[PDB]
């Protein structure tokens, strides 16, 4: 767009960018701290100084800040000007005057932007001889640690936590050189995106406590490109391992999905992988005797029983991969494969898929959501189910300021100006839930009502946008006025966005959202539809299909099925525990393939030690239908040779072979992928999700370990002074070593970790992108399985009737918790403190009627079981409804929409 | 537990009606509660925030930025002396020494009785009449080390 | 100054000089007095705007200039007390009078003065061009007896 002249050499850059962003994207190295590709430019640290000349004849220019200077055409700048170099070194020296001598004992060592810039500025000699300022630290909760002494006052944390994530508990206090960055008081950071501070802070003030316990330097970590498995958003992550334990989860830049930010559940909810109660070897239960078997013995014995079984059924899971679920389907037969999900959950998931695959409306990617000008969330508590979508919705709401600023011809990178021009102006946002939501602060209106009433609102908005849409009866004049504001806001929007999901527990809320989106599409609008699922591969299981858990249980209950192979499913989160336990007790053979110790395992005849995402390779499909491949991070048997933790697809494929040929076949991942694409045409893009195992970079495999990995001849010396053979990988293109390629210019899309000479901090992603803040140079990884259909679905004419409280029955309202609702994350120990204490929420009036107050324990019966829970008062909750923490052990997510009966004060 | 008095609440509300964004009343809100308590108690930060509808971290940042807003207990009569260059030439150092002796404290602390707090202040805009000091809201000019003992007595 | 300016505003509003339909012109102007809290940076124009909005008085960056996007993102103009106090005379005595007040390129008068151990410290309304020597000797009365001049900040 514009022609600039840096140090004589001429370059073509976008005039809409700043010189820092432009030159960094050209590969030129300019030190910086306060500027962030996502937080914009402020001009505080004054580190990106560059000399600027007025013309080609100017020999005496001026020092300007590249981040606050436009990359205009005809710009003459010099990064190597002696004065610029001297000033840039002086800025670092001033920051080093009051900097603590705690490199050896800080957790950012080797991953510190400040260390990288000190060296880049060539400042190795101290002249300052006076005292260094000190600050007392604060408690910031169980995930983030505080060390204010290591601060450089770049203001990045407050700009991200408050201006991007919209948090309210982080701030800047004090004045002059006594500026302090932290909470107004000691306590837990309340932002669901507080973890991103560890990568945002260029120093070691904010660090990860989950890693600090078993801390290791970045050069000693074995990393693998993986997809987060805690919700359905499918964020790219870089899990790291040392000594056979997952040590930390870092963000993997996906310019199409999570870009630079993750959420707390995915960043700090991995400890379940390091649980010491996990199955490590195949075990058989003979009466009350447990026998540890080997892979070969386990396959032969199991196939022998399966060969003589009348009907072998298989139960899959939304947690399992596409390959793992497919392997079970082939082992038991498509007719005998059942999705381990409740009938209702499957119906809602399939309806959500039909909308995205046959609705004729585009489904946006996580980053694309930040470009819509109006958002309607129907029944989905995103902040607690798909947190990263809530962060994207926040950036979308901030568009009004950006539009207002562009009208005044203000540069897109000048955030301060954009914010002042904007003030409290925001794009229209409307959220509906059974009670309060975390997005209520930026929402124009929040409709707190039973799921049925929330759906009626959707049908109503649709009728108002298109009379052809089914009309709703019983809307009170007061609500109608509120509905009109939403209709005008969506009608006036140029790019509207409708967001729903299966977490509401209502099929109507998904149908209502489909009608609203169809209405806006008919009015010729760039409408977008987003559906939030519940697990990492919920959409994948939905595309594959199968019977329900209820139908699988009935087979075992009628006795028609004698053998049940359960795959990575506890079954108690999808069906009654009494029913599942009884059904599994009538089966001659019960085999469980899971990587976690579940309750159903207690009465299983055989338990196969499956691997977790860290020790496995496979493909998962996110809510947008993007098939993304995860790769094995480390070999589980490297340190403990006895460990026999194999991928679920490998276990099931080998069993199928032993059942048909009496011989074991541990195939390669590519073969299983080829089988899926051939048998299931819908899951065909999974082949292009990532290159095969034969992919190489100039003959070199991709590497998982940094080039300075240490301990090669001493890490396992305790077990044997004889160094073990490098674990070999036949499934992926990654080597379990450093003898591979991790070049920032390697023609690939899967980057295990970001490192570039001179850039050891997360700022090294800049060298792996086409343009800083853009996309990976050779494309972002992942393939959308389906495109927008040419034709759409007919309007759903099933408007539900208004909710009516019924004496005795108590509608269970779904309350979700980022910390607690997910199954695996709750197993992680660091989450115990963050997770909420057990409760039941009641409308103040209902509590008064039952003569109970806050704290009063109340007894109630569900599946023939009396449960006691402390009462919490929820004013927003409508009467006739009770609030329960969905997903929390005991409260199965299926309880949503069910009814409690004998609700009374306990004892 | 800190609780804003109805008078303080009304004062803050009146201030909010003088600006577009209620946040613009934060500085005065901190001064009102201070005029009634001598300083801004820690509980006040949150209470003021609820009235202005702004994050408490923001209210705390303003208080810890502006010097006159006190976030630590202060004595009944705060004594502020000009330590700027014009008054430096006039001889504030003698006035500072006189105040320190008669009070047996050092700049930044309160007396045991809790009657006075010695705090240095920047230019008071009256150098033609320096040295200069301000006790409470009263300004004193043409200071001499000998007049300090008497001046302090007036502030029983 | 606070009590005095507030009384002046009250007197003016009663006389109908401030408020609505000022002097039957249809011009509505409301004047408010904002008291500060100790920081000197608040004097910087952009810092004043931030302080007025109830924010830490950290300066802003230009462009954009406060003219287009200043207080609450609205066109804003910051001027000193003396600068504004020079306006009434110009609109009452005429532009010609102001230009001929002196012959210096800096038109108009200025409250100039001298301080720092001088015989008569204070400020005097003088036209631009008066040499510092005149202000020090004719008005300030020279250095106090026993003191010799070494340096001076303008
Ligand atoms: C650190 C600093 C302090 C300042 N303090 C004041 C001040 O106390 N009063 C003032 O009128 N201008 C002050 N200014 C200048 C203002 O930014 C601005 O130039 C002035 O208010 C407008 O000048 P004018 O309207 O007379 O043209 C200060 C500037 C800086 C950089
Ligand atoms: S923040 Fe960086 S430079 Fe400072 S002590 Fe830690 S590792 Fe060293
Ligand atoms: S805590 Fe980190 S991000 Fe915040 S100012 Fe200090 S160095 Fe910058
Ligand atoms: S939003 Fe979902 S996929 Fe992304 S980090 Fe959080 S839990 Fe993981
Ligand atoms: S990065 Fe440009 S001023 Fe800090
Ligand atoms: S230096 Fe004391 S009043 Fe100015
Ligand atoms: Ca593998
Ligand atoms: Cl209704």
């Amino acid at each position: 767009m514009a022609t600039i002249h840096v140090d004589g050499k001429e370059y073509e850059v976008n005039g809409a960018d700043n010189l820092l962003e432009a030159c960094l994207s050209l590969g030129l190295d300019i030190p910086y701290f306060c500027w962030h590709p996502a937080l914009g430019s402020v001009g505080a640290c004054r580190q990106c100084a560059v000399k600027q000349y007025q013309n080609a004849e100017d020999t005496r220019g001026r020092l300007v800040m590249s981040c606050m200077t436009p990359a205009s055409d005809g710009t003459f700048i010099s990064i190597d000007d002696e004065e610029a170099k001297q000033f840039r070194e002086s800025v670092v020296e001033w920051l080093m005057t009051n900097h603590p001598h705690d490199c050896p004992v800080c957790e950012e060592g080797g991953n510190c932007h400040l260390q990288d810039m000190t060296v880049m500025t060539g400042h190795s000699f101290r002249r300052y001889r006076f005292t260094k300022r000190t600050h007392r630290n604060q408690d910031l909760g169980p995930f983030i640690s505080h060390e204010m002494n290591r601060c450089i006052a770049c203001y990045r944390c407050v700009r991200y936590y408050k201006d991007y994530a919209d948090g309210t508990d982080l701030g800047v206090y004090g004045a002059h050189d006594n500026v302090y960055f932290g909470r107004p008081e000691d306590g837990t950071l309340e932002s669901e995106f507080s973890g991103n501070l560890v990568e945002i802070c260029p120093t070691g003030v904010f660090t990860d406590k989950t890693h600090s316990e078993r801390y290791n330097r970045k050069w000693d970590m074995q990393f693998a490109p993986s997809i987060c498995q805690q919700c359905s958003i499918g964020c790219n992550i870089s899990p790291g391992e040392r000594y056979g334990e997952l040590r930390r989860i870092e963000n993997r830049y996906n310019g199409t999905v999570n870009h630079y930010f993750l959420c707390d559940r995915g960043r700090f909810g991995y400890g379940y992988v390091n649980l010491k109660d996990r199955p490590r070897q195949p075990v058989q239960r003979r009466g009350d005797d447990f026998i540890t078997l080997n892979a070969e013995q386990a396959m032969q014995g199991a196939a022998d029983i399966l060969r003589q079984s009348k009907k072998v059924i298989g139960i899959g899971s939304p947690r399992a991969s596409v390959e793992s679920n497919f392997a079970l389907r082939e082992l038991v037969g498509e007719e005998n494969f059942y999705t381990g999900i409740a009938h209702g959950e499957q119906e809602r998931l399939q309806l959500a898929l039909k909308v995205l695959r046959e609705g004729g409306i585009y489904t946006p990617a996580l980053r694309e959501i930040e470009s819509y000008d109006a958002v309607l969330v129907l029944g989905e508590d995103v902040t607690q189910t798909g947190a990263r979508v809530a962060l994207a919705v926040r950036q979308a709401v901030k568009g009004k300021a950006r539009e207002m600023a562009a009208a005044q011809k203000v540069a897109d990178w000048q955030i301060a100006a954009i914010l002042n021009i904007g003030q409290r102006a925001k794009h229209p946002l409307f959220v509906t839930n059974v009670d309060d939501t975390r997005l209520d602060d930026i929402a124009a209106w929040t409709y707190r009502a039973p799921v049925e009433d929330q759906a009626r609102l959707g049908f109503a908005i649709a009728h108002a946008l298109d009379n052809s849409a089914p009309a709703v009866d019983g809307i009170e004049p007061e609500l109608q006025s509120k509905i009109d504001v939403i209709v005008q806001a969506l009608a006036g929007a140029k790019k509207p966005l409708i967001i729903s999901g299966t977490n509401a527990g209502s099929l109507e809320v998904i149908q209502a959202a489909a009608n609203v989106a169809k209405a806006l599409k008919g009015r010729g609008a760039d409408v977008g539809i987003t559906m939030i699922a519940r697990s990492v591969n919920s959409m994948g299981l939905g595309i594959m299909g199968g019977g329900s858990l209820e139908e699988a249980l009935t087979e075992l209950e009628t006795g028609r099925a004698d053998a049940v192979v359960v795959l990575e499913n506890d079954l108690h989160r999808h069906a009654s525990a009494i029913r599942v336990n009884a059904a599994l007790a009538k089966a001659p053979l019960v085999m469980v393939v899971d990587h976690q110790r579940t309750a159903i395992m207690e009465n299983a005849h055989l338990v196969l030690s499956a691997a977790s995402f860290a020790e496995s390779d496979g493909t998962v499909i996110n809510n947008e239908g993007r098939a993304q491949r995860f790769f094995q991070v480390y070999d589980p048997a490297y340190y403990d040779s006895k460990t026999v933790m194999l991928e679920s697809w490998r276990w099931l494929h080998s069993l199928h072979s032993t059942l048909l040929s009496r011989e074991v076949d541990w195939t390669q991942l590519d073969h299983v992928i080829d089988a899926v694409v051939a048998k299931i045409p819908e899951l065909a893009g999974i082949k292009d999700a990532a290159p095969d195992a034969t992919f190489r970079i100039r003959g070199q495999k991709l590497a998982r370990e940094p080039h300075r990995y240490s301990g090669r001849t001493a890490m396992r010396a305790n077990i044997s002074v004889h160094e073990p053979r490098q674990p070999q990988d036949i499934d992926t293109m990654f080597t379990f070593s450093m003898e591979g390629n991790n070049q920032p210019t390697a023609h690939r899309s899967q980057v295990p970790f970001a490192w570039a000479p001179g850039w050891n901090s997360p700022q090294a992603w800049n060298k792996f992108q086409d343009e800083v803040g853009g996309k990976l140079r050779f494309g972002d990884p992942g393939v959308r399985l389906f495109e927008t259909s040419e034709n759409g679905l007919d309007y759903f004419t099933s408007v539900p009737a208004r909710f009516q409280p019924q004496d005795g029955k108590w509608r269970i309202a779904p309350y979700y918790h980022l910390f607690g609702s997910d199954e695996l994350s709750q197993r992680a120990p660091v989450f115990q403190s963050r997770m909420p204490q057990p409760y039941i929420k009641l409308n103040p009036a209902d509590a008064a009627k039952l003569g109970v107050n806050a704290g009063t324990r109340v007894s109630f019966s569900y599946d023939g079981n009396t449960v006691t829970l402390p009462v919490e008062i929820a004013e927003g909750l409508t009467a006739g409804q009770v609030g329960l923490p969905m997903g929390m052990s005991g409260i199965a997510p299926v309880l949503a929409g069910a009814h409690l009966e004998d609700l009374k004060e306990a004892q | 537990a800190f609780e804003l008095s109805a008078a303080e609440r009304e004062a803050i509300e009146h201030e909010m009606h003088h600006y577009e964004d209620p946040r613009a009343a934060s500085i005065e809100a901190l001064k009102i509660v201070q005029k009634q308590r001598g300083w801004v108690p820690d509980g006040a930060i949150h209470a003021i925030a609820d009235v202005l509808g702004i994050p408490a971290s923001d209210v705390e940042g303003v208080a810890t930025f502006y010097s006159q807003i006190f976030r630590q207990p202060v004595g009944r009569h705060v004594i502020r002396y000009c330590d700027s260059v014009p008054c430096h030439i006039n001889g504030y150092q003698g006035i500072q020494a006189a105040l320190e002796k008669k009070l047996n404290i050092k700049p930044g602390q309160t007396t045991f009785d809790g009657r006075f707090t010695l705090l240095p202040t920047c230019c008071l805009g009256n150098c033609d009449k320096g040295p200069m000091m301000m006790i409470d809201e009263d300004t004193h000019a043409h200071l001499t080390p000998e007049a300090i003992p008497e001046l302090l007595e007036r502030y029983k | 100054a606070a009590v005095n300016l507030r009384r002046a505003i009250a007197e003016a509003t009663e006389a109908g000089l401030l408020g609505k339909n000022i002097m039957g012109t249809g011009f509505d102007f409301e004047l408010f007095v904002h008291t500060g809290a100790g920081r000197y940076i608040c004097g910087e124009e952009t810092a004043l705007i931030n302080s007025l909005e109830g924010r830490r008085a950290n300066p802003r960056s230009k462009p954009p200039f406060p003219a287009t996007s200043g207080a609450w993102g609205k066109p804003t103009c910051v001027n000193n007390v003396e600068t504004l106090c020079n306006v009434p005379a110009i609109l009452a005595n005429g532009v010609e009078w102001y230009q001929n007040i002196s012959k210096s390129k800096d038109a108009g008068t200025k409250l100039m003065g001298f301080s720092g151990r001088v015989k008569n410290p204070g400020l005097w309304e003088l036209p631009f061009g008066t040499t510092a020597r005149e202000i020090l000797e004719d008005y300030a009365g020279g250095m106090r007896d026993g003191l010799k001049f070494k340096a001076w900040q303008p």
